[PDB]
């Protein structure tokens, strides 16, 4: 009763979630998720130069 | 199915290797992106896929440590003078050796490498070599976990290539080999648990120019054991 | 752990190539291609000559003219030209192709002065000779122009347009008094007139509310939409003779404007800020006609001068198999449609060098060798011998050395010395190594030579700095 | 820092500390982490140290 | 400069050190090879040790010592031991 879980592979086998509350989206709907794509390896250790 | 059909790659492969529990394949070229797929029999897709620049990789492979299996590196590494090593955590943590602490005119590359446990022998602190080519008749054992120089070997003539073949000794206790070829194929046959001095040496029949070493048969890099029992 | 320590003008100035082609004759005026000014003319004497942004000499030239010709000008699309000659019979001819004349049409029988297209229309041509009236032939049909565009007192001499404005006119005559005809008029008025004072030597229109004449030894501005001058510069020998705009190029100024003035010097003032030169460049004499090229010469830019003796001067800005590929292709892809991108480089510096390194060493001896040396720079051996002397000990650094080592840093300080910046903390060098050091010259007499001969152009040139120090006394007591 | 290889007497550098070594050695159980302390005394009056770890890796500093 | 220890039989390297810097031109040792000295043209004679248990057991050889006093060059060694000199 207005809940509703989605499921999705994030990388190749772990399932994720997603908790959408069902009755107030509009009818046609994406989720955006959050998605590593060309993100720059940042350490603890180092600035923008290195 | 093809295991590079879901994301390709561009260059050669000039490294392929599987988890050694984990059903996990990684594949390493010269287009300097280590993927990593998870495989199996139907549809087979790319867990991560690090790419790192300025760096061709030549050879990557998995490792484990024998004791606590809760390590996970990669170690990966190309034509340059810098190899990598990687915690794998499902953002990335790398670490780039490059700190030679003995020799440093040696090697003009790090593209050939070997990963190997061994014991202490006095005590059980049972860990990593990372196992270097040099240009002469150098191959140079190193720490996996530090980075430590170990020590290194030379054998008389050029190194072409080598292998590592454990022992079991007793309940609880192994003991490495290093084997080494030349081009004219005598090989070198010395353990590395304790300093590396040549307990054994031969010649293959034939040859004039021998390319490739490899042992199996029981365990070796590309089947490892998991309990150091199991060796 | 870390790394180690280390220890506008210009752009016209990095104009080069400056070479020398004499006429036969002076030089006119000059022309621009105006969709692609990569080729440029200038009237020469009964010839018009061609030139490329490449070769830098005539590329094509047209020289079957029987009289001087005056005026050379591409049309705005940039494919014929218009040439006016001192007969009167204005041709005008396909460029690219020299050997062709597409159409000879006579003005009046005066000697056509200038003669010019529309700055946007490419079938009207703008003519004026000393008929003391102006004329926009038509060359669809040049029988007789559209317009008598009379209503001049005296030798109607230099015209041009409005660019964005098509119906305005302006064209300027030996009387001040610049007119602007709208061309939907009887063409015997213009609307309104500039008060130029001297006979004007060529106008331009820099924007589409302001144009810059000039005439006599001062050039003028004037505002079109409200007849208005708020600018006058005069800093000339002689009469400012040609101007040249150019808008949006490579520069710390975003649009130029130079004035051309008989004097050697060409200057280049800019509406940025109200007409300042940033510095002004001398030729050979009598400069006639300068112009640099216009916006869309795209990094190659030529400035050319036609002096009145009619040498032009150019100086221009210019800025194993398939399977070992196949072996090693993937080198250029960077990672683009994969998930996470290292980047651990180290950056190839500057170029250390030998003293820098004897420094980061403690290679003391050989880095004041490096420093004493005539191939390396003086600033640099100023600068050396300032962080090496705040740096590390002169004593350890000198704890070995004898004078035929010594000798070149005497010799050094024997022209050191006069320096501003430099000069106690050279005495203080030469301080230390005769304050440790009077042994080896009492063993060895050679370098007192060296000594006394410092003496005596020190004594010159601590009276030079005493006699400094009372002159600025004088400014003290004359405050 | 300067670490020697006994087995051949030579040594391994770390060339700017930004100060000057008080306390040094290794802790990890397989070796991979050298804690240290540095003292920087380019202040003669108070004894201001500098705790920090570094990993055995690049001798990369971690935490300062 | 590279002192090389090599095994006799297997007829491979021991040891390396690049001790010294320059051309290595003699060295000795004594009666149960306790130690070796060598020296060349860095005007340096320096000490191998092979003594402990350790040493004994491993075969491992230390750079013990080291030992400027020359002026130029060696060119030639010699050692001798006995129970009245060493």
């Amino acid at each position: 009763k207005d809940l509703l879980n989605v499921s999705w592979l994030q990388n190749a086998t772990m399932p994720y979630f997603k908790n959408l509350q069902w009755r107030e989206i509009p009818n046609e709907y994406t989720v955006e998720i959050s998605l590593n794509w060309n993100n720059k390896n940042k350490s603890a250790d180092r600035d923008l130069h290195g | 199915k093809d295991a590079n059909a879901s994301h390709p790659s561009h260059s050669a492969i000039q490294s392929l290797s599987f988890h050694p529990s984990k059903p996990l394949l990684l594949t390493g070229g010269y287009d300097k992106t280590l993927r990593i797929y998870h495989i199996d029999g139907k549809t087979n897709h790319l867990v991560t896929s690090l790419h790192l620049v300025g760096s061709p990789i030549q050879t990557c492979t998995f490792y484990t440590s024998l004791s606590n299996q809760n390590q996970q590196n990669i170690f990966t590494a190309g034509r340059r003078r810098y190899m990598h090593s990687w915690d794998l955590s499902l953002t990335a943590k790398i670490e780039k050796f490059s700190r030679l602490y003995g020799h440093e005119s040696t090697q003009r590359s790090f593209e050939n490498f070997k990963v190997a446990h061994l014991q202490n022998s006095q005590t059980n602190s049972v860990h990593g070599i990372v196992l270097l080519q040099g240009n002469n008749g150098w191959i140079n054992i190193l720490h996996s976990t530090s980075g430590l120089w170990l020590m290194g070997c030379k054998i008389e003539g050029v190194i072409t290539d080598f292998c590592i073949d454990y022992q079991p000794i007793s309940r609880g206790k192994f003991r490495t080999i290093l084997i080494a070829v030349n081009a004219y194929g005598e090989v070198w046959e010395f353990d590395l648990n304790k300093n590396g001095h040549v307990i054994r040496r031969w010649k293959d029949q034939g040859g004039v120019g021998i390319t490739k070493i490899q042992v199996g048969g029981g365990t070796t890099t590309t089947c490892p054991a998991l309990q150091i029992s199991k060796i | 752990s870390t790394a180690r320590p280390r220890i506008e003008q210009r752009y016209w100035r990095q104009y080069t190539s400056a070479q020398l082609v004499k006429e036969h004759n002076s030089v006119t005026h000059i022309s621009f291609n105006p969709q692609h000014p990569h080729d440029f003319a200038v009237t020469s004497s009964t010839r018009v000559q061609i030139f490329s942004s490449r070769t830098r000499q005539v590329i094509k030239t047209f020289s079957r003219f029987k009289d001087v010709v005056y005026s050379a000008s591409f049309r705005s699309d940039g494919k014929l030209l218009c040439a006016g000659d001192a007969t009167g019979l204005v041709s005008v001819y396909d460029s690219y192709n020299p050997r062709t004349i597409l159409l000879s049409i006579n003005a009046s029988t005066h000697p056509t002065h200038v003669t010019k297209f529309h700055t946007q229309d490419n079938k009207i041509l703008a003519t004026a000779s000393d008929d003391r009236v102006t004329r926009l032939w038509d060359i669809s049909n040049a029988y007789e122009p559209q317009l008598e565009l009379t209503g001049a007192t005296d030798y109607v001499r230099t015209l041009s347009f409005i660019p964005a404005a098509p119906h305005l006119v302006a064209t300027g005559s030996y009387d001040g008094l610049i007119r602007l005809y709208d061309t939907r008029s009887s063409g015997s008025t213009p609307i309104y007139s500039l008060n130029h004072d001297q006979p004007v030597e060529n106008v331009i229109a820099v924007s589409p509310t302001q144009i810059v004449s000039c005439g006599g030894n001062n050039f003028k501005v004037w505002d079109l939409t409200s007849n208005k001058k708020l600018y006058e510069r005069g800093n000339f020998n002689k009469a400012v003779t040609c101007l040249d705009y150019v808008e949006n190029f490579d520069s710390p100024m975003q649009s130029a404007l130079i004035a051309s003035s008989l004097d050697g010097h060409v200057k280049v003032f800019d509406p940025l800020d109200n007409f300042q030169v940033k510095f002004g460049w001398k030729f050979s004499g009598p400069v006639l006609s300068c112009a640099v090229s216009p916006s869309t010469a795209q990094g190659n830019r030529h400035l050319v001068a036609g002096l009145s003796s009619g040498l032009l001067a150019i100086r221009t800005k210019k800025k194993k198999s398939n399977n070992f590929q196949r072996m090693m292709r993937g080198s250029e892809y960077q990672g683009d449609q994969e998930h996470i991108i290292h980047n651990d480089k180290v950056r190839s510096q500057r170029r250390m060098r030998a003293f820098e390194r004897n420094i980061n060493q403690f290679k003391w001896s050989e880095a004041l060798d490096n420093a004493f040396v005539p191939g390396m720079a003086k600033e640099l051996t100023l600068t050396v011998l300032q962080e090496l002397r705040k740096r590390g000990k002169v004593r350890v650094a000198l704890y070995g050395r004898d004078e035929s080592t010594l000798e070149p840093l005497l010799n050094w300080c024997l022209k050191g010395i006069e320096d501003v910046r430099s000069a106690s903390i050279v005495a203080d060098w030469v301080a230390v190594v005769l304050e440790l050091y009077g042994n080896t010259l009492e063993s060895s007499p050679v370098l007192q030579e060296l000594m006394i001969d410092l003496k005596t152009k020190v004594r010159h040139e601590i009276h030079k700095s005493k006699e400094a120090q009372r002159i600025e006394g004088m400014l003290q007591l004359l405050t | 820092m300067s670490l020697w290889q006994l087995e051949t007497n030579s040594q391994q550098f770390l060339p700017r500390l930004n100060g000057i070594i008080i306390d040094c050695q290794v802790l990890g159980p397989q070796g991979n982490y050298y804690s240290l302390i540095l003292q920087m005394t380019e202040n003669n009056s108070n004894s201001d140290y500098q705790f920090l770890l570094l990993n055995a890796s690049d001798l990369t500093s971690k935490l300062s | 400069g590279s002192i090389k220890f090599w095994d006799f039989q297997f007829a491979t390297l021991n040891q390396s050190f690049k001790a010294h810097d320059a051309d290595v031109l003699c060295l000795t040792t004594d009666t149960d090879n306790n130690y070796v000295f060598s020296a060349g043209v860095d005007r340096k004679i320096f000490q191998f040790s092979q003594n402990t248990n350790k040493s004994q057991k491993n075969n491992r050889w230390v750079n013990s010592s080291n030992r400027l006093l020359h002026g130029n060059d060696i060119r030639a060694i010699c050692a001798y031991q006995s129970k009245g000199a060493d």
